[PDB]
């Protein structure tokens, strides 16, 4: 899965 | 004397998203007029490395110059504690300066995100304080902002961290919203970077009943 | 030496705000040399020449200077008030006398508004609990916030150093760790807070279980 | 009135 912080990617696992 | 080096760390939001670009920055101070020459030695674990880059030579208005060089890390070298080395060199300079940096040392602990409402003493004013408790993360380096309905709250300040009595740290970061919006079941977001958090992130929300 | 150095501290915040207690200014100097040990203090109350500090014991520093130190006892209405308090220091190594000066921040004081906030639901499954105490809209920065329950004092907290607000005022987080059993029996948990801008200098807020 | 501190005199009015 993948983390968003206002539309920008954080991280993905 | 002759010039002092200050070699700074990657902002730890550009650590935290792939979607960003962390650097290590060697900065020279008080380099002469006489001697402007600085020689960057890079180093990665004891391993020299070679794609730095010199930023322009800025002349500072007290007779001395500013060098800086900017080495890009990697972020997963970073986040495992690689250790970044400057090595100086200069004219006036007896020997080289060596500086390093690296992230602080310590396993790494994650943060307990709690968004506390405002008091009921609070909800008879113009405005009201929505709080963020972030707890028991290790090490100090975060990021903490507060959105609503997809957008940014900037109305906010965050204390910076303290470091509790389990060798972790804490901070709280404050959001001031006017009473009417809170009143009127907006929803407010506290989201959270931090190495240990799964992805670098977490999001708490807030909102009345 | 390139010779003395001057260091003039102000006093404790609860010191100011109690009658119980005595606040002092601090006149530090350090960097004294052994051949000219002799340091002449002068203290100033508003331009205002006071004959009543005292020196400290002399002590050896073992980097070979010695410590010289000048305590001034204020009046708690004084420095409340704004007075400023300057040490004149000489010394045979100083070219000229070294003057440094403190008083209280300058700025209209405002009262601090405190805010108990019990712990979030999400924290309610720990060992541990955390209290808060937010403390806002207070002006100068000097503040004391403390702990208790049952009439005694809860040491194990942390305070937040004041941050600077967006309307020229200042706030502050306290946070009191409790086991969670202890919040569950329905303790009654204290966040007092001195200030000189609160009713007697003084304010306390309460927290239990709901 | 007086406002006390852990039964230690802070201020009165
Ligand atoms: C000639 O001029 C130089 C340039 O200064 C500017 O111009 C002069 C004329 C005046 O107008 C100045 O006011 C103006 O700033 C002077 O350089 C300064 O030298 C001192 C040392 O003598 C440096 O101090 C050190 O600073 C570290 C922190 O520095 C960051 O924060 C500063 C603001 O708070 C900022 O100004 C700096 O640029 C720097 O910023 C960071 O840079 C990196 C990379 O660019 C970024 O990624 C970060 O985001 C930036 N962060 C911020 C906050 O912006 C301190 O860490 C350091 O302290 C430690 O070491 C000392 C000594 O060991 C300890 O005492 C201390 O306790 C601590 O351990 C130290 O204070 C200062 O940064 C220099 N300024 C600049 C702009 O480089 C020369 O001194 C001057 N020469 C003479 C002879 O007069
Ligand atoms: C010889 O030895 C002295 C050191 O004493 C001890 O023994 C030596 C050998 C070592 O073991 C030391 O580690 C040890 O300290 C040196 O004296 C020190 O000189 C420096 C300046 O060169 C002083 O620094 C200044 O400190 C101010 C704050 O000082 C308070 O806090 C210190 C701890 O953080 C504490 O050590 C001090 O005693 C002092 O404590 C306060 O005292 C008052 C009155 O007693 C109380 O009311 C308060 O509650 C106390 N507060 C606390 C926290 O307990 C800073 O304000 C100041 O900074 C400002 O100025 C500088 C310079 O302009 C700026 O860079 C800076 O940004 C800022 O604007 C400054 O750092 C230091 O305090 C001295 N230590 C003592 C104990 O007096 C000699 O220098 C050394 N000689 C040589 C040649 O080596």
């Amino acid at each position: 899965d993948c983390a968003w912080h206002l539309g920008e990617l954080v991280w993905c696992t | 004397g002759g010039p002092s080096v200050f070699l700074f760390p990657p902002k730890p939001k550009d650590t935290l998203m792939i979607s960003r670009t962390p650097e290590v920055t060697c900065v020279v101070v008080d380099v002469s007029h006489e001697d402007p020459e600085v020689k960057f030695n890079w180093y990665v674990d004891g391993v020299e490395v070679h794609n730095a880059k010199t930023k322009p030579r800025e002349e500072q208005y007290n007779s001395t110059y500013r060098v800086v060089s900017v080495l890009t890390v990697l972020h997963q070298d970073w986040l495992n504690g690689k250790e970044y080395k400057c090595k100086v060199s200069n004219k006036a300079l007896p020997a080289p300066i060596e500086k390093t940096i690296s992230k602080a040392k310590g396993q790494p602990r994650e943060p307990q995100v709690y968004t506390l409402p405002p008091s009921r003493d609070k909800l008879t004013k113009n405005q009201v304080s929505l709080t963020c408790l972030v707890k028991g993360f290790y090490p100090s380096d975060i990021a903490v902002e507060w959105e609503s309905n997809g957008q940014p709250e900037n109305n906010y300040k965050t204390t910076p961290p303290v470091l509790d009595s389990d060798g972790s740290f804490f901070l709280y970061s404050r959001l001031t919203v006017d009473k009417s919006r809170w009143q009127q079941g907006n929803v407010f977001s506290c989201s959270v970077m931090h190495e240990a958090l799964h992805n670098h992130y977490t999001q708490k929300s807030l909102s009345l009943s």
